[PDB]
């Protein structure tokens, strides 16, 4: 019955501290029988429990982590949160908010629910760079088979990811965003696709709302032929 | 109030073999102790402020047992088989069930490390012990070390104890003690175990509610269903007057003690009929 | 009267805590004891020289 | 990873697969309790089984748990397509700490699944991009099964190597495949040749798209 | 180091001091290049001789680390003498005082 959101992916210095809230909604994280969780996973690899931390903020952490973690509660915003100090890119990956229905914790009966969407942290030397949104739209000598085809091109940007919407979210059928490259040139470009019927192309605004979370890069698209 | 028969509060509280009291109690009103108990501390040492915590468990208002450390799966590189013929059950070595005497496990004792987050809304009663055995010999041959150290902290208290081996006089046929040590562990608070050698490790900690202000007494008087608001080591008394020559030390709404043998005033005439 | 355990228990090195403490306990008690058997033996007289002054008056 | 899982294990449609975890003396060996979690193509995991053998709600009979000693068991009977996922198995290590553990994951495959041709869609450089001075053509590969394909650019009708940019094949949610092609030019490559094209081939078959500059 | 202190005030003189006690061996060394430290503090009254005890503890308010607060009340013309090769929160300010009648505090948010 409760509902878990970690904070926002971003970038992290090497040799720096790394800093994630989760937030707690439909039950208060004052409750003696949960032990709110911070799980991650490198991409492509395995999932790692890294802590798991009471509203008080007595918590027990993974061993190979106890002196880079802490994790800490704020019964008032009804969040709980994880710091990490010394990151390495070993540190890159998809950091997830989870929590556990604890009675005897040395009992080792429990599990974790009500596991969170996950959140990309990136761990580089690197800049944080925005994306250039390109309309990529259907040509004026084209003539129609049946549907049609028309998208928005994120260039260039670091680190990952960006969300790609359509009509700030009113387009949801045919719509097709697809993984991002690696330009060895260390940025990303990644382009989604929205599939329409000839008829509704002259005849519908369509705007690609891109976002790049790590840069706080809000940009709107008008696509049109 | 909480009967402990033969027992005395360390025998009851430590979990000494010889105590149990089947289905135990929740909550009670005062303590139930014999003038002197036969069943304490089996294993011989010293009892940390043990004046203070008879005093803090006289009255309980919520009390829940729970296995702090679960000895079937706590120590996996540790034997937790320890046993002693001074804590015998029936005509068996035995041991105190709330604690766990760690000893080495083919060949060596690793470094222990266990800590507890208070997830009770409750203070725990946290109990433990340090070996401290007769010869270095001894030492070497249970904890595979000469610099052995336990170390036990919370927000509230932090003691590091060597254990110190020497030549005693035996008690219970034993030259070796386990000296006992307590913490109330606040609602929310972590403590933390870490150890090398000679810990007596938590088995069973006491999640529980500290009542108003109670006593221990000590009467071989029987156990009774009656309701009281005053009670004396020889029976409960009737509250209602305001003094009583009965007993000095009592646990209730008490008449004040007085040495009087008669205390009546005159409500009516002098009876003058002849 | 309030709730309270007038018992209190310590060690072999508390002998001073255990003396100051019998030292409260029998205080009160004297205290108690003499005001409690004079009080009664006053009021009485009092009593008594009450229903005499009622006897007197009705007459 | 303290526990070990099988890093793959395949099934026909309508077989039962058995994924193992197989533990030590510190964890299972030591009583703890055994979990699992799916995890599907670029979603958080979710608990398929908890407590050994209980199902969460939404979980079908087909998913169950067992137990035996130091090792634990997800069986899956009668496989369906939809089952294609990772299996994570979850328990407890009391050897320091007293730590929540997990296993190394197993990549389920179920097999005879339909072998599904690209959808190829190619853009060329945006009237806003020609005037920013770059040029990018972007080449769109889609709901393909197996995921292997060969992507080969063309200026005019010659091969092109410098600029190419092709993405390593990625799992959809439907368990097809999706990758992307973009060709890097400067606006006086795209108005000097004819006619750029995208040429990409899935299982022998090929399948190109054109753009030029009018 | 070793600092003494002649009490020339005629008054009391209470005199406060710490010893910090790290969470790890290599902060130890880190800030006092040794393993084996001692802090001694005596006068004709006073005798302690106080080691470090290193231990992984509970933060408190972002701390492993604790320093336990040590005082005296060193009597007119007598010296204190502090003596130590690390971990010493050494005193920096001390009172004169005269302790006067017998009051204690009240704990309220009344006006003065
Ligand atoms: C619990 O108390 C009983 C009773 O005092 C103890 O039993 C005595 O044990 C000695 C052992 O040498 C026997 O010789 C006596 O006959 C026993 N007494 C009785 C009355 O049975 C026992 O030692 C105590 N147990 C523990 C573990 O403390
Ligand atoms: C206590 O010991 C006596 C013998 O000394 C025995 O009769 C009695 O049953 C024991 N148990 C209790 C609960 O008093
Ligand atoms: C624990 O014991 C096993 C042998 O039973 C040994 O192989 C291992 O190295 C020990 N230490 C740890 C920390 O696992
Ligand atoms: C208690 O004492 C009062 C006054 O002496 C008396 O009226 C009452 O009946 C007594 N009750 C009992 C149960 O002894």
């Amino acid at each position: 019955q409760v509902q878990l959101q970690e904070s926002g992916p971003g970038l992290v210095k090497t040799s720096e501290t790394l800093s994630l809230t989760c937030t707690v909604s439909g039950g208060s994280i004052k409750n003696k029988d949960f032990f709110w969780a911070w799980i991650r996973q490198p991409p492509g690899k395995a999932l790692e429990w890294i802590g798991s931390v009471f509203y008080s903020g007595g918590a027990y952490y993974n061993w190979s982590l106890r002196n880079r973690v802490t994790m800490s509660a704020d019964t008032s915003k009804n969040q709980f949160s994880l710091k990490m100090t010394s990151v390495t890119a070993s540190d890159t990956s998809f950091y997830y908010c989870a929590t556990s229905y604890v009675d005897n914790w040395h009992a080792g009966l429990h599990w974790f629910d009500s596991w969170g969407r996950g959140t990309l942290v990136t761990v580089s030397g690197a800049s944080t760079k925005g994306p250039s949104v390109f309309p990529l739209a259907p040509s004026s000598k084209s003539t129609s088979g049946g549907t049609v085809a028309l998208g928005c091109l994120v260039k260039d940007y670091f680190p990952e990811p960006v969300t790609v919407s359509w009509n700030s979210g009113a387009l949801t059928s045919g719509v097709h965003t697809f993984p991002a490259v690696l330009q060895s040139s260390g940025l990303y470009s990644l382009s989604s696709v929205v599939t329409v019927p000839s008829s509704s192309l002259g005849t519908q605004t369509y705007i690609c709302n891109v976002n790049h979370k790590p840069s706080n890069t809000k940009v709107d698209k008008r696509v049109e032929p | 109030p909480l009967q402990l028969g033969n027992c005395s509060v360390a025998g009851w509280i430590l979990g000494n073999p010889e105590c149990e009291l089947l289905i135990s109690r929740e909550s009670w009103s005062y303590i139930v102790e014999k003038p002197n108990p036969e069943n304490g501390t089996c294993y011989p040492g010293h009892f940390a402020d043990y004046e203070e915590l008879r005093e803090q468990l006289s009255s309980v208002s919520s009390f829940e047992r729970f296995e702090i450390f679960p000895k079937e799966s706590s120590w996996p590189n540790h034997t937790t088989t320890g046993v002693s013929a001074s804590c015998s059950h029936n005509g068996e070595s035995s041991f105190y069930k709330n604690l766990l005497w760690l000893t080495g496990k083919n060949g060596l004792y690793p470094n222990l490390s266990k800590s507890y987050a208070n997830n009770k809304e409750k203070e725990v009663l946290v109990l433990w012990g340090v070996h401290h055995p007769p010869n270095i010999g001894d030492q070497r041959a249970l904890y595979h070390t000469e610099n052995a150290y336990v170390s036990v902290v919370s927000s509230h208290y932090s003691r590091k104890f060597t254990p110190e081996i020497a030549k005693r006089p035996k008690v219970r046929d034993r030259e070796g003690r386990i000296n006992y040590y307590w913490t109330l562990l606040e609602p929310g608070d972590t403590i933390i175990f870490e150890a090398n050698g000679n810990l007596i490790a938590p088995r069973y900690a006491f999640a529980l509610s500290r009542g108003f202000g109670s006593g221990i007494i000590n009467s071989n008087a029987p156990m009774d269903e009656c309701d009281a608001k005053c009670q004396t080591p020889q029976g409960a008394i009737n509250s209602s007057l305001p003094f009583q020559n009965v007993h000095p030390v009592t646990i209730g709404e008490c008449p004040k003690y007085v040495r009087s043998a008669k205390l009546r005033m005159v409500t009516g005439l002098r009876n003058i009929p002849s | 009267t309030q709730f309270t355990a007038v018992g209190k228990e310590f060690n072999k090195l508390e002998r001073r805590m255990e003396n100051l403490n019998k030292k409260v306990d029998d205080g009160f008690i004297d205290i108690w004891t003499y005001n409690a058997e004079l009080l009664v033996l006053l009021e009485n007289e009092r009593t008594l020289d009450f229903h005499d002054s009622n006897v007197k008056n009705l007459y | 990873s303290v526990l070990t899982q099988p890093p793959s294990v395949s099934g026909a449609p309508g077989q039962r697969v058995s994924i193992s975890c197989t533990g030590t003396h510190s964890n299972i060996g030591a009583g703890f309790d055994v979990h699992w979690y799916q995890q599907l193509p670029g979603t958080a995991p979710k608990l398929l089984i908890y407590a050994n053998n209980n199902r969460p709600s939404g979980v079908p009979d087909r998913f169950s748990g067992s137990k035996s000693g130091s090792s634990a068991s997800l069986a899956i009977t009668g496989l369906q397509a939809e089952d294609e996922a990772d299996y994570y198995c979850q328990s407890f290590d009391s050897i320091l700490s007293g730590d929540l553990v997990f296993g190394g994951g197993t990549k389920l495959t179920v097999l005879g699944q339909p072998k599904g041709a690209p959808s190829v869609t190619l853009f060329p450089p945006s009237s806003e991009e020609l005037q920013a001075n770059k040029a990018t053509l972007v080449c769109l590969i889609s709901d393909f099964y197996p995921g292997a394909v060969t992507v080969a650019w063309k200026a005019d009708s010659s091969p092109v190597k410098a600029g190419v940019e092709t993405t390593t094949p990625s799992k959809q949610s439907n368990n097809k495949y999706a990758a992307s092609s973009y060709l890097s030019l400067t606006p006086e490559q795209w108005k000097s040749h004819r006619s750029y094209s995208c040429q990409v081939t899935h299982e022998g078959s090929t399948v190109e798209k054109t753009v030029a500059p009018t």
